[PDB]
């Protein structure tokens, strides 16, 4: 039997994973339906951009909407920064403004490079 | 006289918000007490 | 096999650094049981009540209120679609015009719960009198545990 | 040509029974204008008061 | 009065909600699109509870 | 001298650059113009009326 | 929160900013 004085690093890591999982499935659940008393909800909105200081915040909306598609073009589709930009413009822009902007993108009337 | 009336009204508002903070400190202590009770139950849940 | 599991528990007993590392692994595994982020989203309209009951105010009462938590920094983005309007709540000290094409931001934080009334304060047509505003303020724990569960799809 | 129904005496009596109380759809009702009617800061509304 | 004017911007905290208010003829429209995330409240006590559950 | 040169190099050059119908191009908040359909002094409209 | 019959001054407040505005008005 391979003891702790003879086990390698990967087998010890798997044994650590088994040891942790076999007890935290009893503590928290396999899905996590038991932590509802020990969970603190928090709401995430668009952060303050220092580049946009005025009370009119239409340019912040536009620049975030454009940074989303720039991120989508450059750094893939599932990069975390692109999701950050998407949630950032969704948090700021009215839905009518956004749907007008995709119909302008679909008609070909978007002046962005990408 | 006008500023005296204003200061009286501001005194009542300050006492109102102090009483509201006194009340609001009471539920959040009992919430953490119930959380500690559930922690003491989960403690013996994993020791029995 | 099984004694090596017991030997891992003995190394948990002996080495404090391995104990801290496996505690960190426990913390990593417990964060995996935490539910992921869900979006909260709504889009409703607020219309003046034509007929009111006792306990409701004529002209000022709506059918759908805006529900806001207390002791929270809230950004209000105000805009319009056709003409100029003004979103005025005199109890909360906010009165800013709704301009088509502009996105005017308001930072607001409410001290106490309650029901606050308002009207529109920019002339906008024949029915300028009949666009009232009602804001309902509740506690943040109620807001984050009960109200936002109405908008999870 | 139109006298509104919230100025009739039955509406006025039923409103005077309620007072300056606003209902809420997510919370218990609340006293309106707590400073000029001198409600204390421990009391938020009538139903949450529960008089001793 | 100048001091009250310059205090109208209160962005020195983490913002917690955004509400888009749209004025139409003749009614108001309210919008929101934020994200709700959950965090384990004081996890280190649970970390120690799991530690003393595994040590014996 | 340059203006008399310009009077003889006038409406002889041509432009075939059609412009896509952007929302800021060819505003028609009301139908047409008080004189007709196209703009005044506008021999050849340049904004795409097909769009494609 | 709501206006009252025969009212002279402002309505009651729920933000510190509105209170500060009323304080400035009374100072003037
Ligand atoms: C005038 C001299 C006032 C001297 C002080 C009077 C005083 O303190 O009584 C106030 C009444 O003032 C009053 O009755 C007048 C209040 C100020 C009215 C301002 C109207 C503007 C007229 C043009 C400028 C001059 C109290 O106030 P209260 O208890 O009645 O307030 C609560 C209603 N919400
Ligand atoms: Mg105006």
């Amino acid at each position: 039997k391979p003891t702790l004085e003879s086990l390698s690093a990967d087998e010890l890591e798997e044994l650590k994973n088994e040891v942790v999982s076999e007890v935290v499935d009893k503590i928290a659940g396999e899905d996590g339906t038991k932590l509802a008393d020990f969970l603190e909800p928090e709401l995430i909105t668009a952060p303050y951009d220092p580049r946009f200081p005025n009370r009119n915040q239409a340019r912040h909306c536009f620049v975030r909407f454009n940074e989303y598609y720039k991120c989508l073009y450059e750094r893939g589709e599932e990069h975390p920064r692109c999701q950050f930009y998407q949630k950032a413009y969704q948090s700021l822009c009215p839905s009518e403004w956004v749907e007008s902007w995709q119909e302008l993108r679909e008609k070909g009337l978007w002046t962005g490079k990408y | 006289a006008w500023k005296t009336w204003h200061w009286n009204e501001k005194r009542y508002i300050a006492q109102y918000y102090a009483d509201m903070a006194r009340r609001e400190a009471r539920e959040d202590a009992a919430r953490k007490s119930a959380l500690a009770d559930k922690y003491k139950q989960l403690e013996e849940e994993l020791l029995s | 096999m099984s004694e090596s599991k017991d030997q891992l528990k003995e190394k948990l007993k002996a080495d404090p650094s391995f104990r801290a590392e496996l505690k960190d692994r426990i913390k990593n595994a417990l964060l995996s049981k935490v539910p992921a982020s869900v979006p909260i989203s709504y889009n409703f309209d607020s219309y003046m009540l034509t007929e009111v009951q006792p306990g409701q105010l004529r002209v000022l009462e709506v059918d759908e209120r805006l529900v806001l938590p207390t002791n929270t920094l809230i950004r209000l983005l105000v805009t319009a679609s056709d003409v100029l309007h003004s979103w005025a709540v005199p109890a909360l000290g906010v009165k800013m015009d709704a301009v088509p094409g502009r996105l005017n931001q308001v930072w607001m934080s409410i001290n106490r719960e309650g029901v606050f009334y308002g009207q529109c304060s920019e002339l906008c047509g024949a029915n300028h009198s009949f666009m009232p505003i009602v804001v309902e303020a509740i506690s943040p724990r109620q807001f984050l545990t009960e109200y936002v569960k109405k908008w999870i799809s | 040509t139109y006298r509104p129904e919230s100025l009739s005496k039955e509406f006025l009596e039923e409103q005077a029974k309620i007072g300056e109380v606003a209902q809420r759809m997510n919370a218990p009702p609340v006293y309106l204008n707590p400073f000029t009617n001198r409600i204390p800061g421990s009391i938020l509304g009538p139903e949450d008061a529960k008089p001793e | 009065s100048l001091t009250l004017i310059y205090s109208l911007d209160q962005h020195t905290e983490r913002p917690g909600l955004t509400v888009k208010i749209i004025g139409r003829q003749w009614y108001w429209s309210y919008e929101m699109h934020d994200h709700l995330q959950h965090k384990l409240l004081d996890p280190d006590r649970l970390v120690g509870i799991a530690e003393k559950a595994l040590v014996k | 001298a340059f203006m008399l040169y310009d009077f003889a190099v006038g409406l002889e050059e041509e432009h075939h650059v059609t412009i896509p119908p952007y929302p800021w191009m060819r505003i028609r908040r009301l139908p047409g113009m008080p004189w007709g359909q196209d703009g005044l002094f506008e021999g050849h409209p340049r904004v795409a009326t097909t769009w494609p | 929160d709501s206006p009252q019959p025969w009212q002279l001054l402002f309505q009651d407040t729920a933000t510190s900013t509105a209170q500060a505005m009323i304080d400035l008005h009374h100072d003037i």
